[PDB]
Formats: structure tokens, C-alpha cells, sequence
């Protein structure tokens, strides 16, 4: 026989075995994060080898396949994501000694802790109480010390970790014919293979890098607005042509912008939208939440969820003898199971979280019919921007009093639109030049276009030029500030954050037109329509069976990366923006520094 | 005034089924077939007759009845069909083209789905060439996938060709297992014993 047809027998006893392993390590999983305990420990951790040993073994199997002799693109795609080598190409002795750096780098992240120069019996941790001094203080030393005591004991212990982090990852992903770690990052996009659909891993830096150039007119605007009204809270620390301070814009890291609310509302005195205490008269209830999040499915023609949906989920905190990791989550154990774990309270943010997890569900149950390997995103941002498109018509105005959470008598006027729409673009606009300079400067640093004697030298020219965001203090190479966050001490590739935002409102525009929306773009609910619900469905379908690009063409109709659909949301904002900026000066400088 | 009834209660209401693979046939002769145990219908929904009326079941009368029983999962239930193809209908269990007969099929998860998974089910997965219509295949030599002759050991490129099921009570419809009777009606040319009640 031939050795495609020696394949394709090869992945029908894999597909078998497969479903099988990793429905026993998912529900192990399951049954830890519901009930915590020291067998449910033992039964996660034993479930979780079982499949890691046979996924081990089948990608040596696997590897006896050429990859070159075989011309179905099908089986090609499922050879290639179980020939997938990793750490295997590194040698024994170094593929330990990356392990015990990846763990150290945890370990330094989670169990830092920084303890005040007033009394030292008192410390405190990141999550706790330094998440809050950064998020709720308004005094300005009392975040400067926040900002700079993390960064001067966690980011400090991190430095020479990181720098034998990215050698040895450099190294993996030259044995496995890369360029360098953060190629082997953007080969998620490589569509090579199919006539009219093709990506190439460098043209990811290019697209990335185009895009932004069009959001840096929202954006600079976004920042002469904030910095304008950060001159209220903190006078005699802000300049009015200078950049923001690290330390004053809502969070550690400066990752999101959605704590500076309170400081930079457009008019304060009008309430936002918050139909949790219209909830609580009606005396509803997480299973009224979550019976509401699957109404509005099934009204775009999508299916309802299924019998075992509603027996086997948690959809409450069941109590403090039950403990459970209470973060919401959409579970697709397969064999025609799906969970979504949640401790839903009665609130609007839940209700928006009860549409976000079941646009996880009804994506996860639209590609069950793919090989088991197929059974994913069309890429790494395609699985996020589909729950986000739901929380988006949830929460108009529209949406809330057709299930009659608003008052029928309920007008809205553009006083609460510029409020919704900038606290938007607090979270949604201000994390894209973080987004993107923070993979930019991974990007350069696995490259070797910045060696390791300029990293700090480097992480704060970028932050000045593409964030408009100032060191507090003089940083030298002793700190690593990009590892004092998460993803960065914990491996993760960061450029997803940045390809959802975009592809999220590229997919709400492409269903908005196919609903027949009147108006404003963020006034959209995608509801009672089931052209919106089958242009979305004929992309959910696929999985990762198709080109990401031909899957994007299945609802946009373009076969690209495209910023345009979050500058038409946005655009009542940019109108206001640029009416307020007039007597400020729009843009920064980077020279000013506040020391 | 009545006969003896035809053994369907053996056949429906049994404890133990059999594998696809090695699915038991059952000869019914010599009785009156009272088709009439079609009130269970609330878990025994599943019910399609090919070549045959299901209205005019006793207007016809039979020689033989052959009542072929095995469980397989909720999503191959529609490869039990006269010209069907897939992993049942092409190595475990081949209906004729003209095929009279009907297909009772139902939803057994509260019987034949164990917590831990019930591995006795079993179905054949590779097969040389396709099953002939009502051949039963029940041989365990080491598929050949390759060009070595795979000496009766299983390696590579040479595989068993008996898979499981491993029915959980958590899987959804598709997954949970069907307990699938298939009556098959004959005319042999011979004294038709099989006839409906008068
Ligand atoms: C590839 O394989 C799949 C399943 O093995 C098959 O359905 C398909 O026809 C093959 N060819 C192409 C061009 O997709
Ligand atoms: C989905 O299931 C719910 C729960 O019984 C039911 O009320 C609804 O009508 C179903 N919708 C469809 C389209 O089957
Ligand atoms: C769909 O339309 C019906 C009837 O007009 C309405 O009662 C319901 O609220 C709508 N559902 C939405 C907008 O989700
Ligand atoms: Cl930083
Ligand atoms: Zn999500």
C-alpha cells in the first residue's frame, strides 16, 4: 500500500485511542476543579500521564510517516500536529535543565511577595492587596513604591533566569527547522500548502505592524484624553506634552486601562447600564441566566444546549463545604460532552460571562464532527473573539429590554453612549500598543536584534514610542520588567490578545450586516436573526480543518487580518475624542521623563 | 383463537447483547408474530421498515424470520439501512440493497454504560475488503497495513482489528449506546409458517 493510505490507517487507530485518553484526563479534570481533593488530585495527575504518555508515543509513531509523500491536505494537517517533536529535539540533559527554568519562573511569579519599608512582619503578595494599590490608591507614592517594589525584588530574581529561558528555547526551535523561538510562535497563521490561502510565519510581523499604524490616530487620542484628566488626580506629575506614568493607569502592568473609570468618566454624574438590580426584583437565578444566554442562541438558529449540558454542569458555587476553582470556564471533555464550570452570582457581569463560556460551547459543538485533531480554532484567536461577540449584543440596550431588564419606558442619549464606548476603549483600544510592543520585543529579543546587555534599554524606548508610557525610574539590566507579568514567566505566546481584538469586531460588523442593523455599529444585536447565526456557523463548522484565511472568509468575506471593522465601532468615540483634544496637545514626547 | 407467540421477548427483552461484529442471528419459525410489541415505543423509538409496510406487517405472511441483534453507538444507527457506508455498515454488519425488513432500534445508556466505561462492546475497525450483505466476520488476525507480512504480531503498520466502545453514562446521544434488532422476512418457497394473528 501507499504511504498516504498507510496514514490514513495509521490516524483511524489514533482517532480511536485518542477520544478515548483524553475523555478520561478531561473528566479527572473536571472532578478536581468541582470538588478539590487529595484523590481528585491523584486521579487528575494519573488521568493527565496516561495521555501524555500515548501522545508521547503516537508522535514517534507518527514521525515514520514522511510528510512528503502524502498530498490529502486533510491527513497532511493531522500528521503534522501529532509529528510535532517540542523539547524531544533538545538533548536529555538540557531538555530537564529548560524545565527547571520554566518551573523556577512560576514558582518566582506566584510565591513573590514584596513587604513594606514600615513594618517588616507585614508583606504582600501580587493578587492580594498589590493588585489593589494599583488598581484603587490615588496617591501617588504609594503606587510609585507598588510599582517599583515589584519590578526591584520579582523582576530582579527573574533577569538571569530569562536569559537562559531564551537561549535554550532558541535552541529547540533550530532543531526543529525554525529560525528561532518566536518563528516557532508564529507558525500557528502558516497556511502553506493551499493555492490562494497561504501565510507565510514573517507575514504575521508584517500584518501585525500595518494594522496598528491605523490605531495609533484612535489611540493618541485615547491618551491625550486620559493623560488630560490624570492631571486632576495627580497635579504637579503629569506633563502636558509628556507621557503617562507606569504607575497610575489602573493596573500593575499597565495591560489594560479599564480602572481609570472612575477618573476619566465623560459625564459622571449619568449612570453606566446595570441591570443587576432590575435582576434581584425579578428574583432571578443562575439557572434563569444561563436559560437566557441559550434563548439568544437558538434565535440566531444555533442549537440549544444538550441533556447532559444541564445535568452535568456547575453553574453554581455550591456551597463552602464543596470547593470548587471558581473561574469560568467552557468544558469539551468529547463523546458528546460539554460543561461549563462557573459560580455565577446575579449580576450583569455574570450574564455577560453566561454568553461569553456558551459561545465556547456552541463553537466546540459545531466542529465535533472533525478528526481529533481538527477539533480546535481556526487559529489561536478565533475561540476568544467568538465568545466576545456574544457578551457584545448582550449588553445593548436593545438586547436588555427585550428580555425585560430595562424599564420599557428607557431612553438612551448620547450622555451614556460616550460612556459605554470609552469604557470600551479602556479595555479594548488601551491594550493594543501593549499588546503589541510587548511581542515586538519578544519577537526581536529570540531573534538576537536586541542582545541581552540592552533589554531594559530597549523595553522602555519601545514603551515610550509605541505606548506613550514612561518609566517612573531609571531601569538598568538588572531588571526584567516584561517577566514581572504573567505571560511573560510563564511561556506564552502574547500576539493572540492582539488578533482577537481584531478579528472580534471583524466578525460583529460581518453579522451585523447580514442582521440588517440600523445605526451604530455598538448599538448591534445580532439577535432573531439566523442569516447572522448560519454565516457564523458555516466558520464554526470547520474547526481547524480549513485555512484560518478561508475560514475568516466564511463570515467577513476577506482572507485577512483587517482594522477597519474597530475603528467603525469606535467612531462616535473618535468624533467626541477629537472635539475634546482641542486645546491639549495630542500626542507625547518621549523625552520627558518624571525623574 | 390464538397460537403460540412468536419469541420476541428473548430478543428484545434480553440482559445480554451481543457485539456488531459478532452479532447473534436468530431464526423464528413456526409461530404468530404479533408485531404488536411496539407499545414499549417511549424507549424503543427508533422503528423503520424497508420493503415491507409497517401498517401491513400481518397482511403479509413469511417463511422465515431472522431477527439479528447487536448495540452500537447513537451516531451509527442510520448505517443500519439498506446501502450505507462506514466503519458498521462496511466490516461489521452489511444490510442487502433490497432489503425487507425493519430496524428496531433504542437508547440503552441506563443499561449498558458503566462509570468506568463499559468495555465489552466491541466493533471492527480495519478489514481487507468490504462485508458481503449478512456476513459475519469474527476473525482477530493482525490487519496488514503495510508491505510486511506483520508475522501475527501487532506493530507497526500492522493493526487488530477489534476496537471497544467504552461506553460512559456521561457521553452524549451519539456516544451512549443502541441496542439495534433487525427483522429480516423471507419467502423460501416453502409452507409459509410465520404469519400475523387472525
Ligand atoms: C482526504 O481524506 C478525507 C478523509 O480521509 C476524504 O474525505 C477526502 O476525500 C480526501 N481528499 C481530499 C481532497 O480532501
Ligand atoms: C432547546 O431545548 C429547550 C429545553 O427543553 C427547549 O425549550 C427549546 O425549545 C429547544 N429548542 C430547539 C430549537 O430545539
Ligand atoms: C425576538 O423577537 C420577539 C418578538 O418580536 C421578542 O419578544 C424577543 O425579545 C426578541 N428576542 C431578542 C431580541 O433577543
Ligand atoms: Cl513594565
Ligand atoms: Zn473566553
Amino acid at each position: 500500500s501507499t504511504i498516504e493510505e498507510q496514514a490514513k490507517t495509521f490516524l483511524d487507530k489514533f482517532n480511536h485511542e485518542a477520544e478515548d485518553l483524553f475523555y478520561q484526563s478531561s473528566l479527572a479534570s473536571w472532578n478536581y476543579n468541582t470538588n478539590i481533593t487529595e484523590e481528585n488530585v491523584q486521579n487528575m495527575n494519573n488521568a493527565g500521564d496516561k495521555w501524555s504518555a500515548f501522545l508521547k508515543e503516537q508522535s514517534t509513531l507518527a514521525q515514520m510517516y514522511p510528510l512528503q509523500e502524502i498530498q490529502n491536505l486533510t491527513v497532511k494537517l493531522q500528521l503534522q500536529a501529532l509529528q510535532q517533536n517540542g523539547s524531544s529535539v533538545l538533548s536529555e540533559d538540557k531538555s530537564k535543565r529548560l524545565n527547571t527554568i520554566l518551573n523556577t519562573m512560576s514558582t518566582i511569579y506566584s510565591t513573590g511577595k514584596v513587604c513594606n519599608p514600615d513594618n517588616p512582619q507585614e508583606c504582600l503578595l501580587l493578587e492580594p492587596g498589590l493588585n489593589e494599590i494599583m488598581a484603587n490608591s490615588l496617591d501617588y507614592n504609594e503606587r510609585l513604591w507598588a510599582w517599583e517594589s515589584w519590578r526591584s525584588e520579582v523582576g530582579k530574581q527573574l533577569r538571569p533566569l530569562y536569559e537562559e529561558y531564551v537561549v535554550l528555547k532558541n535552541e529547540m526551535a533550530r532543531a526543529n527547522h525554525y529560525e528561532d523561538y518566536g518563528d516557532y510562535w508564529r507558525g500557528d497563521y502558516e497556511v502553506n500548502g493551499v493555492d490562494g490561502y497561504d501565510y507565510s510565519r514573517g507575514q504575521l510581523i508584517e500584518d501585525v505592524e500595518h494594522t496598528f499604524e491605523e490605531i495609533k490616530p484612535l489611540y493618541e487620542h485615547l491618551h491625550a484624553y486620559v493623560r488630560a484628566k490624570l492631571m486632576n488626580a495627580y497635579p504637579s506629575y503629569i506633563s502636558p506634552i509628556g507621557c503617562l506614568p507606569a504607575h497610575l493607569l489602573g493596573d500593575m502592568w499597565g495591560r489594560f486601562w479599564t480602572n481609570l473609570y472612575s477618573l476619566t468618566v465623560p459625564f459622571g454624574q449619568k449612570p453606566n447600564i446595570d441591570v443587576t438590580d432590575a435582576m434581584v426584583d425579578q428574583a432571578w437565578d443562575a439557572q434563569r441566566i444561563f436559560k437566557e444566554a441559550e434563548k439568544f442562541f437558538v434565535s440566531v438558529g444555533l442549537p440549544n444546549m444538550t441533556q447532559g449540558f444541564w445535568e452535568n454542569s456547575m453553574l453554581t458555587d455550591p456551597g463552602n463545604v464543596q470547593k470548587a476553582v471558581c473561574h469560568p470556564t467552557a468544558w469539551d471533555l468529547g463523546k458528546g460532552d460539554f460543561r461549563i464550570l462557573m459560580c455565577t452570582k446575579v449580576t450583569m457581569d455574570d450574564f455577560l460571562t453566561a454568553h461569553h463560556e456558551m459561545g465556547h460551547i456552541q463553537y466546540d459543538m459545531a466542529y465535533a464532527a472533525q478528526p481529533f485533531l481538527l477539533r480546535n480554532g481556526a487559529n489561536e484567536g478565533f475561540h476568544e473573539a467568538v465568545g466576545e461577540i456574544m457578551s457584545l449584543s448582550a449588553a445593548t440596550p436593545k438586547h436588555l429590554k427585550s428580555i425585560g431588564l430595562l424599564s420599557p419606558d428607557f431612553q438612551e442619549d448620547n450622555e451614556t453612549e460616550i460612556n459605554f464606548l470609552l469604557k470600551q476603549a479602556l479595555t479594548i483600544v488601551g491594550t493594543l500598543p501593549f499588546t503589541y510592543m510587548l511581542e515586538k520585543w519578544r519577537w526581536m529579543v529570540f531573534k538576537g536584534e536586541i542582545p541581552k546587555d540592552q533589554w531594559m534599554k530597549k523595553w522602555w524606548e519601545m514603551k515610550r514610542e509605541i505606548v506613550g508610557v514612561v518609566e517612573p525610574v531609571p531601569h538598568d539590566e538588572t531588571y526584567c520588567d516584561p517577566a514581572s507579568l504573567f505571560h511573560v514567566s510563564n511561556d506564552y505566546s502574547f500576539i493572540r490578545y492582539y488578533t482577537r481584538t481584531l478579528y472580534q469586531f471583524q466578525f460583529q460588523e460581518a453579522l451585523c450586516q447580514a442582521a440588517k442593523h440600523e445605526g451604530p455599529l455598538h448599538k448591534c444585536d445580532i439577535s432573531n436573526s439566523t442569516e447572522a447565526g448560519q454565516k457564523l456557523f458555516n466558520m464554526l463548522r470547520l474547526g481547524k480543518s480549513e485555512p484560518w484565511t478561508l475560514a475568516l472568509e466564511n463570515v467577513v468575506g476577506a482572507k485577512n487580518m483587517n482594522v477597519r471593522p474597530l475603528l467603525n465601532y469606535f467612531e462616535p468615540l473618535f468624533t467626541w475624542l477629537k472635539d475634546q483634544n482641542k486645546n491639549s496637545f495630542v500626542g507625547w514626547s518621549t523625552d520627558w521623563s518624571p525623574y | 383463537n390464538i397460537t403460540n407467540l412468536c419469541p420476541f421477548d428473548e430478543v428484545f427483552n434480553a440482559t445480554r447483547f451481543a457485539s456488531v461484529y459478532a452479532w447473534n442471528r436468530k431464526r423464528i419459525s413456526n409461530c404468530v408474530a404479533d408485531y404488536s410489541v411496539l407499545y414499549n415505543l417511549a424507549p424503543f423509538f427508533t422503528f423503520k421498515c424497508y420493503g415491507v409496510s409497517p401498517t401491513k406487517l400481518n397482511d403479509l405472511c413469511f417463511t422465515n424470520v431472522y431477527a439479528d441483534s447487536f448495540v452500537i453507538r447513537g451516531d451509527e444507527v442510520r448505517q443500519i439501512a439498506p446501502g450505507q457506508t462506514g466503519n458498521i455498515a462496511d466490516y461489521n454488519y452489511k444490510l442487502p440493497d433490497d432489503f425487507t425488513g425493519c430496524v428496531i432500534a433504542w437508547n440503552s445508556n441506563k443499561l449498558d454504560s458503566k462509570v468506568s466505561g463499559n468495555y465489552n462492546y466491541l466493533y471492527r475497525l480495519f478489514r481487507k475488503s468490504n462485508l458481503k450483505p449478512f456476513e459475519r466476520d469474527i476473525s482477530t488476525e493482525i490487519y496488514q497495513a503495510g508491505n510486511k507480512p506483520c508475522n501475527g504480531v501487532a506493530g507497526f503498520n500492522c493493526y487488530f482489528p477489534l476496537r471497544s466502545y467504552s461506553f460512559r453514562p456521561t457521553y452524549g446521544v451519539g456516544h451512549q449506546p443502541y441496542r439495534v434488532v433487525v427483522l429480516s422476512f423471507e419467502l423460501l418457497h416453502a409452507p409459509a409458517t410465520v404469519c400475523g394473528p387472525k
